[PDB]
């Protein structure tokens, strides 16, 4: 989805869902580089305040840059929070 | 006498300086190409010999 | 003209029609015809070109810095830049040539990558 | 006789004329007893103007500076439990 | 050029390959060519 948000009331467009940036550097032969910006939004109905749209905007959001190899299935990045 | 000759790696633009004083203070004569790099030279023959000694060994790196 | 010592003879250019019109002896007329022949041929300041693909850098960084230093490789110099196909058009002659690829093979290295882990733990 | 019909149009690949083109004038003095490269972004051509050595030399510029390029499918995963 | 008093004999520079075209007597080559082996030295 796109959606509005307030920037006071001067509201403005803003995106919202599962999203990609990818953009390669291209070496004649193996090994690319990458620079990676990804990331899954949501939008939260459930724990909403006295205020507007809680809008989860980046629950992952990982902007890196990375150097792979091109039939190999690397990790980039993760979180393991336990409570 | 006359005489032409190349060069591989060496300038007549610097050699030209070198061998009009080749001579003293002239007899003979050198003329520059440096579009094809070449050298006339108008004078004795072992001039003309060591001369060209001096070219093979000053296109050398 | 100053085949003859110091005239006698003399010659005339046509540049536009590339005509030569000598007046003098016949063998200078033999003599630099054949020096003519020998002297319409090409030689040296023709294909001492060189063009360079580069990996992991740019071409237009490491341009400025190539020609920032060729001035102490200078009898002409011209390193120029591509950044669409990330290429480098070398001008030289053949040790400068090698010169400046000794410095463009130490020059474009894979670098090296950092997996970091942090690890936060509160009680 | 000579300076005339010493011309060549050169189409391109991959590569816009005028981006190649300044590199193309900003190397050419090297290879200077005329020569003029100049370009069109109509039809992406390039217009020469020299000797025939000179021609050859761009021509072998232009050979190894007019490529396809490459492509990458990139596939990101996310996996949460 | 100035190693023969006020000349004689010449000497000739290349500074593309630093050579030395000298013509005159054969003690002042000897001995100067000991003073280019001294001068070479850092």
């Amino acid at each position: 989805q796109n959606v509005p948000f307030q920037t006071g009331t001067t509201v403005e467009r803003k995106d919202i869902g599962v999203s990609l940036k990818v953009t390669p550097h291209i070496n004649d032969g193996a090994a690319l580089r990458l620079e990676i910006e990804q990331e899954i939004s949501a939008l939260l109905p459930n724990a909403q305040q006295r205020n507007n749209t809680d809008l989860i905007t980046s629950k992952r959001s990982i902007k890196s840059t990375i150097l792979a190899e091109n039939g190999q299935v690397i990790v980039i990045g993760g979180l393991i929070q336990d409570d | 006498d006359y005489s032409v000759i190349n060069l591989r790696y060496g300038w007549v633009m610097d050699a030209a300086e070198v061998l009009n004083n080749a001579m003293s203070r002239a007899g003979a004569q050198v003329i520059a190409d440096a579009r094809t790099n070449r050298l006339i030279i108008l004078g004795p023959p072992q001039a003309r010999a060591k001369l060209v000694q001096l070219a093979q060994s000053l296109d050398t790196p | 003209n100053n085949a003859m010592s110091r005239a006698g003879a003399q010659v005339i250019a046509d540049a536009r029609t590339n005509r030569l019109i000598i007046l003098g002896p016949p063998q200078a007329r033999a003599k630099l015809v054949q020096l003519a022949q020998s002297l319409d041929t090409p030689t040296a300041r023709s294909a001492n070109t060189r063009v360079i693909r580069l990996r992991h850098n740019d071409a237009k960084t490491l341009a400025e810095t190539l020609g920032q230093i060729s001035e102490g490789m200078k009898s002409n110099i011209l390193i120029r830049a591509d950044e669409s196909t990330n290429a480098l058009v070398l001008l030289a002659d053949p040790d400068t040539v090698n010169a400046l690829e000794d410095i463009v093979r130490q020059l474009d290295v894979p670098r090296a990558q950092v997996l970091v882990e942090a690890a936060i733990v509160e009680i």
